[PDB]
């Protein structure tokens, strides 16, 4: 009733396996398919595979509901691999409560650039530059990786993904995606 | 009556350092003075290899000799074993002759699989394969190498071709050396994957390339008869059947299918099943190794 279709996509097991770079590929193709097609209304989650939270899941579900998902990077409208995933197809979704949630964030772990836009915003000095309030002293991190080169004009992301609050406690009927390629209320298994 | 202490196998499938260089589509026939790919460094340090930004495709390109008479070991010890291993290579060529490995490795030539990771994000993958007779070209193919899967194995008349080829030259029948260059749409200024040395990309003369040991190791994964649950696919064909960026070591020697339980007793006490083990341990002696005592 959220969003009542579902791919249970497996990522099989393959010689050369670096998982942020297959999930890089793959979640950049699906940028690339979903920028083509066009819309803020689709989902995407990953299910209760991350068995530590530090790794993140073999698998995938995207939620989009008839017309965007038969459209959009599915049989028709080319992957462009049909073979290292070998998967299935969708149908409707059954009636769980988790809450539905998942988020991205991303943290700070490279004073160059705090310390160069402060030069560059209202010509700071070296020395305020160097100690006005950096973050030096600690580099803060996030666990679950995933690379995802730049879509263009850029290098080497490093993007994160925390599970939002997956407790079983209620639902709601809120809006479709937010960020750009990440469902809002997604169903979880 | 036992093995040697020293053997040796010596490389079949010789390949070469795929060099490569970049391009663009629809350009593929006349792609003689394509320039080739560098490494650069930037921010401790690392290299890096992109395309230049008026290309949107990259063309592996390396020559493969293909030797024949791969059951005939470079080094023994004792003459009874190399009688025994040449007595066993022997029945197997004259119960069937390289009709399914000739197969599969026109497969993996066929799919580019020697894109190791400049595969995984290709829109369209072209392979042509020049059979070169003096110093020409004699045969030519050109195979979608995505249409062609990497876990499947098709059946066609150009693929049972190149098989036959490749059957007459492991055989002894024939030379063939094959120039095999790949056109891959990777897209405008994307980044290829060479070989990382001792990170430090691979280079022969300003030229980013791929180590020949990996694009010998790429066309090399034909193995799919081995007790995994089925899901994992082909492997390359090592004894100890190992996937060491996995942890993994399938046909591990408590379980009696690696290569050296199956050789000791498809040669020594003349045991192995009819088609699959066979073909497993052939073309382990196909890729060549150090076994004895």
């Amino acid at each position: 009733f959220t969003m009542d279709h579902y791919l249970d996509i497996r990522l099989r097991p393959d010689p050369e396996f670096p998982p942020a770079q297959l999930m890089s590929v793959l979640f950049g193709k699906l940028h690339q398919a979903l920028v083509a097609q066009g819309g803020d209304r689709i989902g995407v989650s990953f299910p209760d595979l991350d068995e530590s939270r530090s790794r993140l899941g073999e698998r995938l579900r995207i939620h989009a509901s008839a017309d965007d998902l038969r459209a959009l990077l599915a049989r028709p409208w080319l992957e462009g691999l049909r073979d290292h995933l070998q998967f299935g197809e969708p149908a409707v979704v059954p009636h769980p409560t988790p809450y539905r949630q998942v988020s991205r964030v991303q943290a700070k772990s490279n004073p160059e650039r705090l310390r160069r836009r402060l030069m560059r915003r209202h010509d700071l000095s070296e020395e305020e530059a160097r100690k006005r309030i950096p973050d030096t002293v600690a580099r803060a991190l996030d666990l679950p990786f995933v690379t995802l080169r730049s879509q263009s004009t850029g290098q080497h992301f490093r993007l994160f993904i925390r599970h939002g609050p997956l407790q079983v406690t209620a639902e709601e009927g809120g809006f479709t995606c937010y960020g750009l390629s990440k469902g809002g209320f997604v169903p979880w298994f | 009556l036992s093995t040697a202490s020293v053997l040796a196998f010596e490389r079949k499938l010789d390949p070469s350092d795929a060099l490569m260089s970049a391009g663009a589509w629809a350009q593929r026939d006349a792609s003689q003075e394509w320039p080739a790919v560098t490494v650069r460094e930037k921010s401790q340090t690392v290299d890096v290899a992109n395309l230049p930004s008026d290309a949107d495709t990259l063309k592996v390109r390396f020559t493969l000799r293909v030797l024949g008479g791969a059951g005939t070991p470079s080094a023994c010890n004792d003459a009874a074993y190399r009688d025994k291993l040449l007595q066993t290579v022997a029945t197997y060529v004259n119960d069937q002759g390289f009709a399914e490995l000739a197969r599969r490795y026109a497969h993996n030539l066929a799919n580019a699989r020697f894109l190791w990771r400049n595969r995984v994000g290709a829109e369209a993958v072209e392979v042509r394969i020049n059979h070169i007779r003096q110093g020409e070209v004699a045969r030519a193919w050109r195979f979608d190498a995505l249409a062609i899967g990497l876990r499947d194995f098709k059946a066609d008349a150009e693929l049972d071709a190149l098989a036959e080829l490749i059957a007459s030259g492991l055989s002894g029948s024939g030379h063939v050396l094959l120039e095999v260059v790949a056109f891959a749409r990777i897209g405008d200024g994307q980044e290829v994957f060479p070989s990382q040395e001792l990170k430090t990309l691979y280079s022969v003369r300003d030229a980013a390339a791929i180590h020949s040991q990996k694009i010998g190791n790429a066309l090399r994964t034909i193995d799919t008869w081995y007790p995994d649950e089925d899901g994992l696919g082909p492997i390359a064909v090592e004894p100890y059947g190992s996937v060491t960026s996995q942890g993994k070591a399938y046909r591990q020697p408590k379980q009696k299918l690696d290569f050296y339980t199956l050789l000791d007793n498809w040669v020594l006490r003349d045991e192995a099943p009819a088609v699959e083990q066979q073909h497993y341990v052939i073309a382990n002696l196909i890729r060549g190794g150090v076994f004895g005592e």
